[PDB]
């Protein structure tokens, strides 16, 4: 659909914010707890994308409170994101499939 | 340099005083940017004290600095400061002001401010002028003497400023600060020249400028 | 909380040499260490951030480099400009930790003092004490023996103060201050300030 | 179809329920496994949003049959939750294609 | 569709079999590499299952080849089996929305 | 669909040349980095599946930001390929429902 | 304070015997809270011991604790109790009660029950007064003598509380527990005040309760 | 399992001053760690919860801090009441332990005891046995030599038992008890327990 | 037991001799079962060697066995064999196998068998009957002497074994294996009573049964 | 390799005492720990699974228990059929491995043996070697002193072989044997095996 | 052997100067294939230097070489070079390439080349024959006296190899390289054989060919 | 950086003999390891890769295995051309390194030299030195004293070189050099290098 495709852009967008707001909050929530490691942005971004895709290659994440809400708002943004897109691919053949026999 | 940290505020504090310093921007910051204190004791490493979002202002701090200090922020002047409480002697040190882009590490400094922590008083230098004796060149200066607790020497209103040796103050048998300014100059120029030691003290507002003849 | 440990705690190279500074972390950190110059008196200046990315402006003689827990900054070529102390600091681990600092001396040429001496102004003499200062102007190295007598008896009544290396001769100057009453000193008027 | 967001909505509610579930019965099945690290609700429950999202930071996982046997439970509920959505998302664009053409 | 739910289950099945295939072929590749630590049955089992939802907590990994083959086949089986899950699901709600209007 | 069937292919080809270009540049982006341990072609190639079916065991990541931004490239790529699959499966029985009522 | 843990039982036991503690809610518990046993031997740290969930009923064990004891509780009464077999010399303690909410920590302890492991025999103290001789304020006591195993000594039912030093018991070369009660009056209050020294015992059911005049 | 060892086992520090209480654990735990402070004869009272989190009710001058594998109890001001022995304990890993605990004794301005003496009862003089009671009330510091002597003969047959510092006094009693047969007792009949 | 595990093979091997040792089922042994092979040196600890899942028929081996030794299995016979060549001295020691399900610990074992390597030859026993002396009850006995290399004795086929105490063998100067059974038996019973030690050989065929008399 | 070390390396404790059994792991394994019991001659036979489980028919005085690297096999009442060598062994990591062993020797009131003595067989005298046979039964504890002599003249010619402890007696047996060429026992026929 | 990495380049360079070696292919190389280069100071380990794709033509480095040292490829060529600045005398060695297929060891190394740094300067040899004395075989040889800095001998343009010693060379107190070949061969060969000893120098272009007579 | 140490870093094993070379990594490194031979003179030939996986055309009696931190090269029976400094590399972390070597001398039969002598040719001793050569060949052990005098007197004036192991003989050829003026050596012309 128009809407289907409309609703997959504007989802890749939304993460992207996510993952800068993502970034951002993790490190602001963060730094004040002794041994934390997602105390500088561009780690934070990293750990945004494997938190976000849920790779969890496990080299990073948060020890605090609003870390760990922070990182799961992310994980459903980023699975919900990746659905939409998945669910937009359906729509898109299932249409074409549509007009196929009529 | 540019987006130049100016540094305010520093002094003399009874011990368990209060004193603010502060941090100006004079310069293009981002929003995201921290400004952190970091601390050098007389003769010591640095020693990372606190940091600030100016936007979001919420602070963090060493362990050293417990609920001691406070951070806080005036996102209308861009200017950040230090509230210090529970004064004890450890916290006689230099304070820096630094800024930091999240990134881990200080592009920008400030000039940085004495804080000298003595149930002692501030008392004013007494300057006395070093006469010289042409052997070549010769030596002149003066005594900045019996003075308590940072001094600032020059020359001719900062224009002379070529052989000088601004000595370390020293602690005298008393306990007060004497230092002993010196510059080295072709004597051809005495009796020529207009030879005078711009001796400055903030603790003790002193702008005592005294001058030097054989 | 991370020790940064530096090595060594103070250097004097000949200039034109070639200069390391370690710097051990007490964990792994990546390499998110930071090298500063702290020249006497300044702020400190950041000379190479994350291990081995050079500053705008830096120098070249400057670079960092080594991974494991070890942390290595080499100045190529020591100028007589690098008489400062260096600082190490970790951007891995809440918070921010800065290393003990390693102070870099130059070692040069031996020199010899312009030696001068100076009698008390008339202003002070008023005030009841007298100080009389003995200038050491441009020696290398650092060690001296300057002790004062007053009709040849040895005094022992002393106050040396030493300069920081000077940032292109890299010499050393030394003003020693001899303390006396007026009265004290209104006794003998014969002066002897004799260094080694 | 009015069926999707409520089967949706649903399973959002168990999801919740599992992870509070989760949460209470790791922590009942991992006290007295010597080194394990699941024995207090908040960290389960950290514990259980990470594994049903599948995430795994890998900061934190059972050591004990039943730790286990209810990470499985946890694992495969988050799963479907997350399916079920991207289904009635894909149900919701499909149906409005549908009408677009007829 | 009658497909859609046979289909459904059957992937269902073959997980089980990947599974037990996984852990008995885990074991049975690892035993010979020193360190290997996927060398019982019933910690192959535990490891299959995380693999195959792809949690990765990191408890547990193959160092040998066919342990990594074999670990590739259980990862593919497993996202397999759960797409088709929500695929069967999809096909459902969409089944229901066709009728609702028509 | 013909479409959907012929889009899956490919997407399963694309990724097999992602998981290799994948591979080939993570060794590229890494040597040189002390530490770095992606630096074998072949353990490079365990390291972009795992990533890619978003596995993330841990035993392996990138330490460099062309490290980082290639493994990006791969996860959303391997996040894609499984999608369409699912979608793929999800338009084959919308379309064996739709004739089985008309 | 709330929610007050009451602990019940403890006292004399024989090595190798039974002993049933109990800890009594008296509060408002949540359903998921677990209760806990520690110990501390005389002079020495604590020692943590075991839990359960009274709701769902499952109960884990330190490995001093072994399957010696067994941790019970009756969710219709809101007591959890200690069942101890094998006794040592070793579990000879004070054991505490505490709830802990499932966070990992303890917010109400119980009062502590002293458990003493011996083959020897529960005596009954042997009460002696200790007479004062007005230097200002006078001292006066009682000898509480020859007893065995937890010993509770007071003034007029627990109302005068002022100046008085309860000392830790003594083992006598005999092998018994002897203390010494002391108070310290205005000498103004004698012969005015009724002073008289409540020494109970539950191990030998005791309320001797002695007086003393010059 | 996990040991937690704190630091010092005990201190005495002076009234007002800053007192310090170290707990290392044996692995990295996060910030599971709760201080409990118990004084004599009663039940551990919860003082910080998280490392940090303070408790309803504890005082101000308590503050739990630190990270690494290290961990700080901190008493700014010592008071009078703080005489109590502290525990460190993690809830990390099962199962919950214990630190050995930290004994802090107030320190405190010289004070001499109310000395008094104590003939035995009637009622236990029939018994053929006599206990002799000395009080020394309210000392600082906790050191003393008592020693009996009757007829001038030093004794050597007692029973010292010391009280626990007071909560508010900060002071120590002292009872020396002194053990004859009736018959040993109705020899000599002059008295001196003398302290020192 | 049950699911026994009888063992086959063992004996002298020349220094890089071969010997195929064995182990049979006699039992219910599910298809993903692992025959492990265990070792034990005279007088030391237990060595882990090798493993074979019968059906898939892959097997796996310890450093110090290398390639030296192979392991098979009959799967048609559900006997699993350990091939041993490059014999050294160090190979000398009993080997039991043992049975894993996969789970990593060893439920049934072998009744386990020795291999002996050394250039030396197998020599037989030479028993001499050890004549007693009615104290109560009487001892008596046989040496087996000048052996090389396991040696089995008994008592009247098995059926008495009730006082025996057959000795550890010992090493001679000569370099052969002295042993010494005994039995300690009412004097009432001699002379009543058959006395006959039954001293068994694998290495040389040997089933001497000596008899004992005053 | 995984090194499991056990602790000690062997005991002798007196029957009903509680015996424990130290098996550290070099690295964590998890609770993939299994003990078994070897009794001299016999294969081993599993005592306790997974570090705690335990396993149909083994008595009740056996459990295992510990966390942490260590792992800890307690005999509640030491029986005299305990007489083994205890391992314990791993299945964390491949391969698996055992530990050294700890032998446990039981303790009991000190017996006297049940001295015999015994002449060469007729059978063996004539191949030219003449062995003297002399049984100590059934003492404890293990240590004796046993020396022949022949016509009084102290004998230095010895074979002892000691028994394993007894399965229930737990007593020890030994036969020291005396070996002379039938030449050397022909010259002199008088016999003493004296035993200490 | 296949694929055989020639190398080029390699001699004396002034302390602080330039060399660049070459690394050939000649044989069938993957388009991936990393070439190394490893250093050997004279009596050391191997010392791992620096790597390139020719490819993409991407190159790292040790600490050791910095950016002192560059490596580059001319995949027109397939002749991968090594650029040295900076020399010290550290950097005195032998440098082989090496192939590297991506998984992490070298298959096929180079014949390696001396790089030798000192201010010295490049001197000649002075061949002297070392003539003989029929006690079976015969020994003959030649001194190959005074040289700076990789000397090659030979016997008969290297048709006779057979009973050869060409000694390491030694330094001499002067400061130059003197070795000295060696052979045996039976005397019933002189006077019969054409014995030339063939002593080449890159540094010095040098061929020199003495001949042997009693 | 992954320090691979090599043990030991020198072996003299008789031909025949099962010789084993140590190699402990600083971390785990997985079986990122690879041995290579080095012949005296020679590029480093690759003999095992990924800790065991042997290489096309390596002899059999070298095995590479092991795991832990410690990796081990075996040569099952030792050979004469075995006569090599063997080193391990690691591939698991950047940058690529190596072990120190573990050096290989084959030991054997004690041999004699075919002692040999050499007096200056015609054309050097124009150039005004004159040198003395002396032979020692194929001798085992390494070890010889070989001093020159010339008129029966010691000289002290002198250059050893000793040769590689022999690939197949395993033995050992030394030649001593003697350096005189022409006009030292026109004075005395009777020659005596004498070995031992």
């Amino acid at each position: 659909s128009a809407l289907h495709w409309r609703a997959a852009g504007a989802a890749t967008v939304l993460l992207v914010i996510v993952l800068l707001a993502g970034s951002y909050l993790a490190v602001l929530a963060e730094r004040g707890a002794p041994g934390a490691q997602l105390i500088t942005y561009p780690r934070a971004l990293w750990w945004s994308v494997e938190t976000a895709t849920t790779v969890g290659y496990g080299d990073l994440y948060p020890v605090t409170l609003w870390g760990r809400c922070v990182a799961v708002v992310v994980m459903v943004a980023g699975i919900t994101s990746f659905g939409l897109v998945t669910a937009a691919l359906a729509t898109w053949f299932v249409g074409r499939e549509q007009e196929r026999r009529g | 340099s540019e987006v130049q940290l100016v540094e305010s505020g520093g002094g003399l504090v009874q011990p368990g005083g209060s004193l603010r310093l502060s941090c100006a921007a004079s310069g293009y910051t981002f929003t995201s940017d921290w400004i952190h204190w970091v601390r050098q004791a007389p003769g010591k490493g640095l020693e990372w004290i606190g940091e600030i979002i100016p936007s979001y202002g919420r602070a963090n701090y060493a362990d050293s600095v417990k609920g001691r200090f406070t951070i806080s922020a005036d996102t209308s002047k861009n200017t950040a400061y230090l509230q210090m409480n529970s004064l004890r002697a450890e916290d006689t040190a230099v304070y820096y002001c630094a800024r930091e882009r999240g990134d881990g590490y200080f592009d920008y400094w400030g000039q940085g401010t004495l804080v000298t922590v003595s149930s002692a008083s501030t008392k004013g230098p007494s300057v006395f002028p070093l006469a010289p004796s042409s052997g070549g060149t010769a030596a002149l200066g003066c005594l900045v003497k019996d003075y308590f607790p940072p001094v600032t020497v020059s020359w001719n209103s900062g224009a002379l400023t070529s052989g000088v040796h601004t000595f370390p103050a020293v602690l005298q048998s008393s306990g007060l600060y004497s230092l002993s300014s010196v510059v080295t100059v072709p004597s051809s120029s005495l009796g020529t020249q207009t030879y005078i030691c711009n001796v400055n003290h903030k603790p003790s507002n002193t702008k005592v400028d005294k001058k030097v003849e054989p | 909380d991370i020790q940064m440990t530096q090595s060594p705690s103070s250097l004097s190279a000949s200039v034109g040499d070639r200069v390391t500074i370690t710097c051990r972390a007490s964990q792994s950190i990546g390499t998110d260490i930071h090298w500063y110059q702290q020249k006497p008196g300044k702020a400190p200046k950041l000379l190479i951030k994350y291990a081995s990315e050079s500053i705008s402006g830096v120098p070249s003689r400057f670079s960092g480099s080594r991974s494991g827990t070890d942390f290595t900054l080499t100045i190529s070529s020591l100028q007589p400009e690098d008489f400062a102390t260096y600082y190490c600091q970790q951007s891995n681990r809440w918070p921010f930790t800065f290393g003990q600092g390693t102070k870099v001396e130059i070692k040069r040429t031996v020199a010899a003092p312009s030696v001068f001496i100076f009698p008390p102004s008339d202003s002070q003499l008023k005030s009841g004490t007298a100080s009389v200062v003995c200038l050491l102007n441009n020696f290398y190295p650092r060690e001296a023996k300057v002790q004062w007598k007053v009709d040849n008896a040895l005094q022992s009544g002393s106050q040396e103060s030493v300069t920081e290396q000077d940032s292109k001769d890299s010499t050393y100057s030394l003003s020693s201050t001899l303390t006396l009453s007026k009265a004290d000193y209104e006794k003998h008027k014969v002066y002897a300030c004799e260094v080694t």
